[PDB]
């Protein structure tokens, strides 16, 4: 079981799987209905539910306050 | 699924049963916003969703939460109450 | 015999005013090195120890048993005579580990004593062989407003004695309410002990602490948040989370009120 970010302008799909490419490629057909990594054309340790691997940037948090900071 | 719309723009989608996880969430509910919570806090309550749902049944491991996000991220889980 | 330790002894302040104006001296010892300020501090005599300071009585004096002014304070509870010699430079830590004034005021539940000794610099996680953590032993003897004390100042949930921690010695007691405090600060359920053990196997069959252990699935993401945000402050500094732009419910959250 591998947790997945599939990223693409300004949407996001969060969604998890076993497996191969092509057939991911589905599953995006099934929720944005159009038909079938890094700068290129996935593991329980490289991709878990709390840290899912990514397959437009999101906002900048604002400044830590003086007070937490060490 | 469902779509969760943050306030800068971006567009989460993530398994019903995974928002439900917010009882703020559960109680609105195809489609919901956001105005006040922004995409770098709403992607990590997203992921907290997915972490919630897959260990709630069973040894736990750490949920990384940077500094620099917590205020708004606390906020966030207060309005969402999860 | 000496008139000085006995006055001292039951908190005779004007034998004491009178013994010293007649031209008995203050730092007087026993072959033991008990002195009067020893003996007053013991009783909690707070008169007699402003006097005895007054007319230049040493303030850490080590006695055979390896006990200091500070510490005899600490074991009769006066929490004025605790800062009194905190003022006077009474030193926070003694080198015998038969001896740690903050260990034996978080043993017998002397909140205020132990929140004085670490404001003036104590270290709250100070870890002694035979005994733990002053957490642990507040824990082991369910003193309810020690522990909630230790935990608000930023001590360490999980340091306990040896490998067993707080929420181990928590559970042999199966004390609900510090168990529930534990958790609230975050205590690690799934440690394991010397003998292997972790801490919901240590409740007796018939308690809710089992359903409670077991219950306690991650968090909630406020509680993860809270422990975060907790993590970036200092020993008794959280109050200054009172300085952050946030609604008051959630400083008071954050500051467990
Ligand atoms: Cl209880």
């Amino acid at each position: 079981d591998v947790f997945l970010m599939i990223r693409r302008h300004k949407t996001t799909i969060f969604t998890d799987a076993k497996s191969t490419v092509f057939e991911l490629k589905r599953i995006v057909e099934g929720i944005l209905k159009r038909p079938p990594k890094d700068d290129q054309l996935f593991t329980s340790q490289t991709a878990r539910p709390q840290a899912p691997a990514t397959v437009e940037p999101f906002s900048s948090p604002p400044e830590l306050p003086d007070v937490m900071k060490p | 699924y469902v779509k969760l719309i943050s306030s800068d723009g971006h567009e989460f989608i993530v398994k019903r049963e995974h928002a439900l996880t917010s009882g703020t969430i559960k109680a609105m509910l195809n489609e919901v916003n956001f105005r006040e919570i922004p995409s770098h806090v709403l992607s990590k309550v997203c992921m907290y969703f997915t972490y919630k749902v897959r260990y709630t049944n069973s040894e736990i491991p750490e949920f990384p939460i940077a500094p620099e996000i917590a205020l708004e991220l606390l906020m966030a889980a207060n309005f969402l109450d999860c | 015999w000496s008139p000085m330790h006995e006055a001292a002894i039951h908190g005779h302040q004007l034998s004491l005013r009178n013994l010293i104006s007649q031209g008995w001296a203050v730092n007087i010892i026993t072959a033991d090195h008990v002195s009067p300020l020893h003996e007053a501090c013991l009783g909690g005599h707070l008169s007699c120890v402003k006097i005895l300071l007054k007319h230049g009585a040493q303030v850490n004096g080590v006695t055979a048993d390896w006990h200091t002014p500070l510490f005899n304070a600490c074991v009769s509870g006066s929490w004025d005579c605790v800062n009194l010699l905190l003022q006077h430079g009474a030193s926070v830590q003694p080198e015998s580990d038969l001896a740690s004034p903050i260990h034996e005021a978080a043993r017998r539940g002397h909140v205020e004593c132990v929140n004085s000794l670490i404001a003036y610099g104590g270290n709250i996680d100070h870890k002694i062989s035979h005994l733990g953590t002053p957490l642990y032993l507040a824990c082991e003897n369910q003193q309810r407003a020690c522990v909630k004390k230790l935990l608000e100042s930023g001590a360490d949930v999980n340091q306990g004695k040896g490998q067993d921690s707080p929420l181990h010695a928590v559970a042999r007691t199966a004390s609900e309410e510090l168990a529930c405090l534990l958790m609230d600060f975050g205590a690690d359920t799934q440690a394991k002990n010397a003998e292997g053990k972790r801490p919901v196997e240590l409740v007796p069959p018939e308690s809710p602490l089992a359903q409670l252990f077991l219950e306690r699935g991650p968090p909630s993401l406020m509680q993860l948040c809270r422990l975060r945000i907790r993590k970036c402050f200092g020993i008794q500094q959280h109050h200054k989370i009172t300085k952050l732009v946030l609604p008051e419910d959630l400083k008071q959250f954050l500051l467990h009120l």
